[PDB]
RNA sequence: GAAAUUGUUGAAAGGGAAGGGCAUUUGAUCAGACA
RNA sequence: UUCAAAUGAGAACUUUGAAGACUGAAGUGGGGAAAGGUUCCACGUCAACAGCAGUUGGACGUGGGUUAGUCGAUCCUAAGA
RNA sequence: GUGAACAGCCUCUAGUUGAUAGAAUAAUGUAGAUAAGGGAAGUCGGCAAAAUAGAUCCGUAACUUCGGGAUAAGGAUUGGCUCUAAGGGUCGAUCAACUU
RNA sequence: UUGGCGGAAAGGCCUUGGGUGCUUGCUGGCGAAUUGCAAUGUCAUUUUGCGUGGGGAUAAAUCAUUUGUAUACGACUUAGAUGUACAACGGGGUAUUGUAAGCAGUAGAGUAGCCUUGUUGUUACGAUCUGCUGAGAUUAAGCCUUUGUUGUCUGAUUUGU
């Protein structure tokens, strides 16, 4: 997640007062460089639930993924996957043997992918590794697809498209220990209250002689897992395309990055996804975008969205200019130049 | 004696969460370790083999002061002294017999 | 080894949001921490002339920038002195022969 | 130089108390007849 | 409150210098009545006391110090005894 | 010095710099504060808080023991700078005050 | 040893070939005692340790330091042994305020002084105004960026089927 901005578009909604009229909406931008496939995993149905049977890794792994396996990378000998790579040094009978096992027994196939964290302006340098399920085709086709994509990159435009409802999964911003008044939204006690007023006056009756689980108590606020659904994609952005922040109406040559860069994040030099509304999590946090679990047809979806204007003024203050050229034209020459 | 004390990451070496840095008690122990090593050298023991084979702390008689409380009351205000000592050192029935006899001549 | 260099320390960002009664004493400890980072010496000694420069405008009137001369001498310790300049702006690290 | 209470060493047990009664297993320890 | 030096086995707290501050003349200044009784001053010294510390102290040990014809008491009488 | 002022605020002389410290800045507190639109709907009750505030000029009701009520209520003005007028002492001259 | 099958916790089942042992399917020949008239009369499989020799493999974690997407303390998330490395400064961008100091002016309500009484007399005092000047200052402390400058990069502890 990089940050938020504003867009202007026409509303296509018959029967509404603002039909065929411009509306102003907030959007969230997610920086999405291509992910790299580095393995596959097969799952077997069991009376006790799904069980992973075998994992097969790619022959070569970059230092980004290898950093995930270390806590003290700078002191390590970097021996990870050194003996496993020897399985490819032969004809490949060992690798082919495990792939046949996945084809024969597995009923669910997932691929191990990792982000290219070096392409972001972040300082982490350690990539995030995750499993993504493959849908479509038979079990053999899924394994063959995973095998051919080892050490390759998959772009975001091959997964999502325009005007598609997606779900965002992330961890919310943390706030530490919080009192009941803001953690749960209980009423503040009168000003006359002795011993403090940001509390719950009665936490339980005499019987049962215990505090119940359903009573509001002070504790940790934030940093929770959340799954927010039904977010429409407004734009699938291209990293190498100049005029990312341009529309068919604005026609100015400008990228999606606002003047001065995204606050606390930086510049967007990769592909991005523009999502209507707000998304759980703060800036610089890793997020997972997932396709919807059902076919939505409430006419809020299926609507074709065409952006007219994208705000690129500075978010570090009351920004007034979209581009440096606009500032120079309005102000003229300065003593600095 | 660790009730309601803080916890630190430096306790993971000894598999605990609660640990502290009692500087004053450390200095008293250091002085006695120095004295014991000097005594060992005077006797003629090998310093490289010395290990602490005995160390023991006992309660000394308390030293008493007074503290003043609300509504004109007086409570005690006492110290807990210690006694410290340490030592360093250089590092068949007849039926059973018949069965045994039978087995000897059987193999 | 023994070396003398001149530094510019940004005290504005190091005293951001500090209680007014503690800003000048905090600047003393920040300078000692600053000398530890660059010279790697546990012992840091501040000249009384530098102490006057820090407290020039009261307990809460510390300058935004200070020009410091740091000398590492003989196991080793760092000695910090002020440098008399019109302004501390636009100066980078230089080595003093 | 007793008890409450405490340190060290040794042995033993411990899934929201501990202690007790009857019986036996296991470990440790011990008197009595060799007429 | 801060920097440095001196002393010391040991210094956030002792001494000196420098800096930053406060009381702001109905004072955190300069004297007294009552009450206390050597707490005054010098040297030596840190077990206990100064609810942290201590080389410092109204602490501990040993000594020194209060000079009137004119300042008070003394004399007079008050309510009263 | 400011000002009506032994008010509050700052300084000179003189005297102190003494009250366990270091690090961090969660909840809940104690103390000090600010809030869009509404304006007592809160509460036993405007509790608490807010508003008003010096001075000069204008203006001031019922009632009344004629003394009051009264700062009733209700309005206006206030910096800095450069000037002007008036208000004195001693013997035409000469010298010296902040008041409007 | 050959081949096949079994993934629900497969760790098992079936099969090919030869070697070697036994065979009570049938007929023989030797041995047993004394544990004294019974005494479980000791024939199982659990785990671990120390010594033999026959192969096999040559790492990490924690503390300390650092980061703020985290945080009462622990915990969490990052970085650091030669580099699209990290840090401290500097430069640029982005922001906030609203035109710095200094110098100059035939700007400026007016009032004084001098000789030379000057058809802007000069010289002093004078809130303020104008020009240089959308200037100057501040800008990550939880903003972005960097072919510049100067540095930094082997301390401690513990873990084995
Ligand atoms: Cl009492
Ligand atoms: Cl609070
Ligand atoms: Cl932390
Ligand atoms: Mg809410
Ligand atoms: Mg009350
Ligand atoms: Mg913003
Ligand atoms: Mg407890
Ligand atoms: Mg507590
Ligand atoms: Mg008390
Ligand atoms: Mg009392
Ligand atoms: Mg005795
Ligand atoms: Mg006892
Ligand atoms: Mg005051
Ligand atoms: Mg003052
Ligand atoms: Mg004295
Ligand atoms: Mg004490
Ligand atoms: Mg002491
Ligand atoms: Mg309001
Ligand atoms: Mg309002
Ligand atoms: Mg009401
Ligand atoms: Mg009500
Ligand atoms: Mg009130």
């Amino acid at each position: 997640k990089a940050g938020m901005t504003t867009i202007v578009r026409d509303l296509d909604r018959p029967g509404s007062k603002f039909h065929k009229r411009e509306v102003v909406e907030a959007v969230t931008v997610v920086d999405t460089p291509p992910v790299v496939v580095v393995g596959v995993v097969g799952y077997v149905e069991t009376p006790r639930g799904l069980r992973s049977l075998t994992t097969v890794w790619a022959e070569h792994l970059s230092d980004e993924v290898k950093r995930r396996f270390y806590k003290n990378w700078y002191k390590s000998k970097k021996k990870a996957f050194t003996k496993y790579s020897a399985k490819y040094a032969q004809d490949g009978a060992g690798i082919e043997r495990e792939l046949a096992r996945i084809k024969k027994y597995a009923s669910v196939v997932r691929v191990l992918v990792h982000t290219q964290i070096r392409k972001t302006p972040l300082a982490q340098k350690k990539a995030h590794l995750a499993e993504i399920q493959l849908n479509g085709g038979s079990i053999s086709e899924k394994v063959d697809w995973a095998r051919e994509h080892f050490e390759k990159t998959v772009a975001v435009d091959s997964v999502f498209e325009q005007n598609e409802m997606i779900d965002a999964i992330a961890v919310t911003k943390g706030h530490g220990f919080e009192g009941v008044t803001h953690r749960w939204g209980t009423k503040k006690l009168p000003r006359k209250t002795h011993r403090g007023l940001r509390k719950v006056a009665c936490i339980g009756a005499w019987h049962p002689a215990h505090v119940m689980w359903s009573v509001a108590r002070a504790g940790q606020r934030g940093y929770h897992s959340r799954t927010s659904i039904n977010h429409k994609i407004y734009r699938v952005g291209k990293g190498d395309d100049e005029a990312n922040g341009a529309t068919s109406f604005d026609r100015t040559k400008k990228t999606i990055t606002p003047m001065g860069g995204f606050v606390h994040y930086g510049e967007i030099k990769n592909d991005f996804i523009m999502v209507k509304g707000c998304i759980p999590g703060n800036r610089k946090r890793i997020v997972t975008l997932r396709k919807s679990l059902y076919t939505n047809t409430s006419r809020k979806a299926l609507e074709e969205v065409s952006l007219k204007w994208i705000d690129t003024a500075s978010k570090f203050g009351k920004g007034r200019f979209q581009t440096p050229a606009e500032k120079h034209a309005f102000m003229g020459t300065l003593k600095k130049d | 004696f660790n009730s309601s004390i803080g916890r630190t990451a430096q306790g993971k070496e000894f598999g605990v969460t609660k640990a502290r840095w009692p500087a004053k008690s450390v200095k008293f122990v250091q002085g006695l370790l120095q004295n014991a090593a000097a005594n060992a050298e005077a006797k003629g023991l090998d310093a490289t083999k010395l290990y602490v084979s005995h160390i023991q702390v006992n309660q000394a008689p308390k030293q008493r002061r007074r503290t003043y409380r609300a509504h004109g009351r007086i409570n005690k205000y006492e110290s807990s002294p210690s006694h410290i000592e340490l030592v360093v050192t250089e590092k068949l029935t007849s039926r059973q017999r018949g069965r045994i006899a039978a087995q000897k001549r059987i193999a | 080894d023994v070396v003398t260099r001149e530094y510019t320390i940004n005290l504005h960002k190091r005293l951001h949001g500090v209680s007014f009664k503690k800003r000048a004493p905090r600047a003393v400890k920040e300078i000692k921490k600053f000398a530890k980072l660059h010279m790697g010496t546990d012992d840091v000694r501040l000249a009384p002339e530098l102490n006057q420069a820090i407290w020039k405008r009261g307990v809460k009137g510390v300058e935004y920038r200070l020009r410091l001369r740091i000398s590492r001498k003989r196991p080793l310790f760092s000695y910090v002195e002020p440098v008399l300049v019109a302004s501390a702006k636009g100066l980078q690290t230089v080595v003093v022969e």
